[PDB]
RNA sequence: GAUGGGGAAGCUCCGUUUCAAAGGCCUGAUUUUAUGCAGGCCACCAUCGAAAGGGAAUCCGGUUAAGAUUCCGGAACCUGG
RNA sequence: GUUCUUUGUAAAGUGCCUUCGAAGAGUCGAGUUGUUUGGGAAUGCAGCUCUAAGUGGGUGGUAAAUUCCAUCUAAAGCUAA
RNA sequence: GUUUGACCUCAAAUCAGGUAGGAGUACCCGCUGAACUUAAGCAUAUCAAUAAGCGGAGGAAAAGAAACCAACCGGGAUUGCCUUAGUAACGGCGAGUGAAGCGGCAAAAGCUCAAAUUUGAAAUCUGGUACCUUCGGUGCCCGAGUUGUAAUUUGGAGAGGG
């Protein structure tokens, strides 16, 4: 049953108890690695803009009609606004 | 850097002398398609590798002390001989029907007694192109010379 | 103390450039940016730019110090350098020739792999299951994309059978709550083990590979998400109590290769939409898409029987048959006719619906999402 | 073998193929550092018999000397003493420039010990020794009982003593009515017969 | 007066950094009475007992480390012998009962014979 | 006055930016070879050498057997984040 | 002294016959300069110029040539008292 | 092929592991090197191949199995003592300087490369790593090495063939 100390020099052991609290925490060589995961891996990463992953239901196959002409109607408005800052 | 610009002005150097005749015989040399045309018949002619040779010792255990023979069950081997000592050895016999040698080596002075040594004795010599192209068909970094004293029929 | 330099302290030293990073690994771009996706490290704003780059305003990618820091150990470095060696000494194997020494040279090696980096970052079984929805999406987007250049066969064919196991779970085990078909394919819903799970099949159909997209980014994520639900039907296959991973048959995966090949062997459910269709048989016709129904009908206990099996080579016990063509000929007095927005209707609500609505060639009520 | 070849063909100094040789070396061995790591033996054959052996833990290196006389370092040509010191450049230097080079070597490279030297090239300035050194701590000198007798510490800095074949030429040590003066030692058989000895019941 | 080896030794780690801590005390407390008195007897047993305890945590975490180190090349220099310089450097026995294959061949056809001279 | 170098049997001597590969910055789906670094930019030189040269920023009042532009009270300024 | 393994048609020595029997170069040697010795016409060492042979080479304490005889086998190395 | 790849030489790492310096210095191995002094006052000489200066070692060092001494009915690695001897020899053949062979004893011990094809198999070796009986051993894997590592052979001999 082995382990990698601080220090990297991999050992074969049995039990893990045997091996001291003091030789895994503190560094016996210069060059030691990591243990202990930062703060900042753990916050999340930044929203650049607003996926929604729940779909329109307009987007359907079979939808109804109230739904369906509500998913045109937003996005005419989205490409009308781009085809007047084009003429 | 001061190493590149001694490598460039040594190479600078030979050519600006007037070379001694048996310097300089190599650099007339075998020609690509000719230099082609044997390596061929070397590379079919490759040694045993180190691979091999492992793998071989552990196949005439099992035939041998069981049945019979002194390894004799294990066919002849035919390749080529990549030493200069022995191959120099090998000429004079005189049983090497050729024998490559190196355009380059740095002592320079190792290989330039073979042409004429060769000549002496009536081995078929040839002076083919790199050092390193003969190392590559016997498993070396380099081989300086290489001759082949047999043949499959 | 002296007069201190500006450059040094605060947002000038909390962040690192993407070149700075790069160098301070001496790892090379290609290869720093699968770390970034492994580890993961991801990019960020300063909130003063001025300060950070010295002081460019200049359109740049920050890092965190730190998470580099963190990343500059990591054993699965060590393994692309390894690498980087192994085929520098194949090339001296092949380029002497010599080929039975990189044929060795081939087998005797040690590919990475993610276990400690997906156990560290996902510590455990509740916190994995979070994040195992964004996994599912790409991995059934794989399956169905064709082999190229850029892919290869040997990814796609990695994907195919870690979906078809999950298919194989969740149709075993049965939790499919929410349904919706779409025109962007299919999406589901799944309630494993308290956190529930929405997860999106593409339709079948040959299509198709636009070359502005970067693989060499999203085959480093598949290949990260490909370990992660590896662990993950681990756990769920054992827990269950079922045997992983899940061998198959060969003369049933000649039929349809799919859902109905797999086979799951062992060492009342939660309700109420499991066990619908119980002592239910279908027979679903050609015409309609055999990979989104038999997936459901099994996922809500009842057997099927497919006309798209058959071409390879009973209807004694069959109640329903699923079609969807405009005119059909001749229909069975004992059996029921009807169309597959039965089958979607009907699990999300969980009532089973009435039978003398849909029915070839008839008009229909709507869908409705759940959502 | 290379052996008779390469041994007679280097006997012939002064023919056309060798002097060639040696003006482009000596060329390229100035430009380098004067002392400088020299990838292999130029004379495989000489370094054999000597007893480099082509394996690890055995090491050339090439080093150059100024020729001539040996100067004293008294100050503004000045004697301060009997005219028997006489012309100051005329002091001739009791070492060889050959075992000059060793020491030099020994110097830089104080981890290996100096087994033996051999002479490669000259010119009006300088001559060329090509040195050939042994490290006693790699393990392959250490096992195998040929090379192991250098490892022992009586064998620290043999070049500075004089117990390599430049320097036991130089001390003037061989058997015979020639070399009386020094034979165990100058110093020591001139303490030898220069002291009085006493017994206790007087001789 | 004050601790003893034997008895610390059986005792666990925690314990004896626990014993540490408050010997340290009590050495501050009588640190304070010693510059009112001219002199404070009790101060040098409670200075050998924090001696004893470093001791016996320093022989615990030793031996421990030598275990783990145990049946490799390589080891930490410290736990090394220490021998002198020259005994350091210099032929181990295989490096010097190692003898050439020819001088082996010849030991065994022609050793030292033993013999007397007389009858 | 080290280093790179060069002298000297040698203790060491010359030389100080010199006949040195003398580091650290930007960009990168460098677009295909599908798990290996590519394309560029910049140009002299270690260190020591001033309690009187150069140099960020503090004043008043109080206080001790013996201390203060350094403690106490109040009132200021400087540097970096 | 006791006790366990035996390795081995393995390794090493010995007689007679018959072809081979390889052996160290800017070295040896000589000239000149300085030094050194009891070494004397040059004992040893060093620099600089010249520089060999293989039935050869060195030495044989008086100068050379001619012809003999004797004696060792250099220019690589280890080793207790 | 305006590409990819073999080698050669030369670099760089807080790369893996080693090692050198300084002290002591009576004795030992080298280098360098005076003068006082003694000779009539002195430039040969002598003091002295000495003191001071510098480099390098060990319990001893150095020396060592003859390119020796001899001219005998020849001896037989090296060192030391007694003797050879105040002799041969050197020197204003002045002052002075000054060996060696044999002989008797103390102690005794011999050997190794280079150079000859293993060519029916580089048979050789460092390192890493996994186990073990750990001054080390076995297996697997990177390398070194044919511009030559092992075995056989050192002139007393010897090798191959019978």
């Amino acid at each position: 049953q082995k382990v990698k100390l601080p220090s990297g020099i991999k050992l074969d052991v049995e039990k893990k108890d045997q091996i001291p609290e003091e030789l895994l925490k503190k560094s016996t060589t210069s060059w030691s690695t990591a243990s202990v995961r930062p703060s900042t891996l753990d916050i999340e990463p930044i929203a650049v803009k607003e996926f929604t992953e729940i779909p329109h239901a307009g987007k359907s196959y079979n939808p109804n009609n109230k739904a369906w002409s509500e998913l045109i109607n937003k996005e005419y408005k989205e490409e009308k606004a781009r085809e007047d800052e084009r003429i | 850097p001061e190493y590149v610009r001694v490598q460039r002005q040594k190479k600078i150097l030979s050519i600006r002398l007037k070379v001694p005749p048996t310097i300089a015989q190599f650099q007339y040399t075998l020609d690509r398609n000719t230099a082609a045309e044997t390596f061929k018949l070397f590379n079919k002619y490759r040694p045993e590798t180190a691979a091999e040779k492992k793998e071989r010792l552990t196949k005439e255990a099992a035939a041998v002390a069981e049945g019979k023979s002194k390894q004799d069950a294990s066919p002849k081997p035919y390749a080529v001989k990549y030493g200069l000592n022995h191959v120099v050895a090998l000429i004079e016999n005189k049983k090497a029907k050729l024998v490559l040698i190196a355009n380059d080596v740095d002592p320079i002075e190792l290989v330039v007694f073979l042409p004429a040594l060769c000549k002496k004795m009536g081995v078929p010599y040839a002076i083919v192109k790199g050092k390193a192209r003969l190392g590559t068909l016997v498993n070396q970094k380099t081989s300086a010379v290489a001759a082949l004293t047999e043949v499959r029929a | 103390m002296r007069i201190k330099k500006k450059n040094t302290r605060g947002n000038a030293r909390n962040f690192i450039t993407r070149s700075q990073a790069v160098r301070k690994l001496q790892v090379s771009l290609a290869d720093f940016r699968r770390l970034c996706i492994f580890k993961g490290i991801y990019p960020r704003e300063p909130r003063n730019k001025k300060k950070a780059n010295k002081g460019s305003t200049a359109p740049t990618t920050f890092y965190y110090a730190k998470d580099i820091q963190y990343l500059m150990h990591e054993p699965v470095l060590a393994k692309f350098r390894e690498h980087k060696t192994f085929a520098r000494k194949l090339t001296r194997a092949l380029g002497r020739g010599e080929v039975s020494s990189a044929k060795r040279l081939e087998e005797n090696r040690d590919s990475y792999t993610l276990d400690h980096i997906i156990k560290e970052r996902y510590p455990s079984f509740p916190d994995a299951i979070r994040d195992i929805d964004d996994a599912l999406n790409m991995l059934f987007l794989f399956s169905n994309l064709p082999s190229t250049n850029q892919v290869s066969s040997k990814i796609i064919n990695d994907a195919q059978k870690i979906c078809n196991q999950w298919l194989a779970y969740v149709a075993k085990e049965r939790l499919v709550r929410k349904v919706f078909v779409s025109i962007k394919g299919v999406y589901y819903q799944a309630n494993i083990k308290g956190e529930e799970v929405r997860w999106l099949v593409p339709f079948k159909f040959p299509e198709n590979i636009p070359s502005d997209v970067d693989f060499r980014i999203m085959l480093t994520f598949l290949e990260f998400y490909s370990t992660l639900l590896h662990f993950v039907l681990y756990k769920l296959y054992t827990d269950s109590g079922l045997i992983y991973p899940p061998k198959l048959d060969l003369k049933k995966d000649k039929i349809i290769s799919g859902l109905s090949s797999y086979i799951l062997e062992s060492r009342k459910y939660d309700s109420p939409v499991a066990s619908l269709f119980s002592a239910f048989v279908f027979y679903v016709s050609r015409e309609v898409p055999i990979d989104i129904l038999e997936f459901l009908i099994l996922s809500c206990g009842g057997n099927v029987i497919s006309e798209a099996a058959m071409d390879q080579i009973d209807m004694s016990k069959v109640t329903h048959q699923i079609v969807d063509r405009p005119v059909l000929k001749n229909k069975v007095a004992g059996r029921t006719y009807i169309q597959p927005q039965w089958i979607f209707d009907c699990i999300n609500k969980g009532e089973l619906v009435p039978a003398n609505k849909y029915l070839p060639g008839e008009a229909l009520p709507p869908h409705l999402s759940p959502w | 073998g290379a052996y008779k070849y390469l041994e007679e063909l280097q006997r012939k100094k002064q023919s056309d193929v060798l002097r060639f040789l040696q003006r482009v070396r000596v060329w390229e061995y100035r430009q380098k550092n004067v002392i400088h790591r020299a990838a292999r033996p130029t004379r495989p054959d000489k370094a054999r018999r000597l007893g480099y052996k082509a394996k690890q833990g055995f090491v050339i290196y090439r080093v150059r000397v100024r020729r001539g006389n040996r100067k004293r370092p008294v100050p503004k040509g000045a004697t301060y003493g009997k005219p028997t010191n006489q012309g100051v450049n005329e002091l001739k230097y009791q070492r060889s420039l050959r075992a000059t080079a060793e020491e030099r070597v020994g110097r830089r490279a104080a981890n290996l010990r100096v087994l033996n030297s051999y002479w490669v090239n000259q010119d009006s300035t300088y001559k060329y020794f090509e040195v050939i050194l042994v490290d006693p701590q790699h393990k392959a000198i250490r096992r195998d009982a040929r090379y192991n007798w250098i490892c022992d510490p009586v064998h620290k800095h043999r070049e500075a003593r004089g117990l390599t074949a430049t320097g036991k030429k130089s001390r003037g040590i061989n058997k015979g009515h020639k070399f009386n003066n020094t034979k165990a030692g100058r110093r020591k058989t001139w303490k030898r017969q220069n002291t009085l000895s006493l017994w206790r019941y007087r001789k | 007066a004050g601790v003893k080896a034997y008895e610390l030794r059986t005792k666990s780690k925690e314990q004896l950094a626990s014993q540490l801590v408050d010997l340290k005390k009590e050495l501050a407390e009588l640190k304070v009475q010693k510059l009112s008195r001219p002199s404070l007897p009790k101060i040098k047993t409670v200075r050998k007992s924090i001696a004893c305890v470093l001791t016996v945590i320093n022989e615990q975490q030793r031996e421990a480390v030598r275990q783990l180190y145990k049946g490799k090349k390589y080891q930490p220099k410290d736990l090394r012998a220490k021998k002198t310089r020259a005994l350091r450097r210099a032929l181990t026995k295989f490096e010097a009962s190692q003898v050439t294959e020819k001088q082996r061949k010849k030991q065994i056809a022609f050793p030292q014979r033993k013999y007397a001279i007389k009858a």
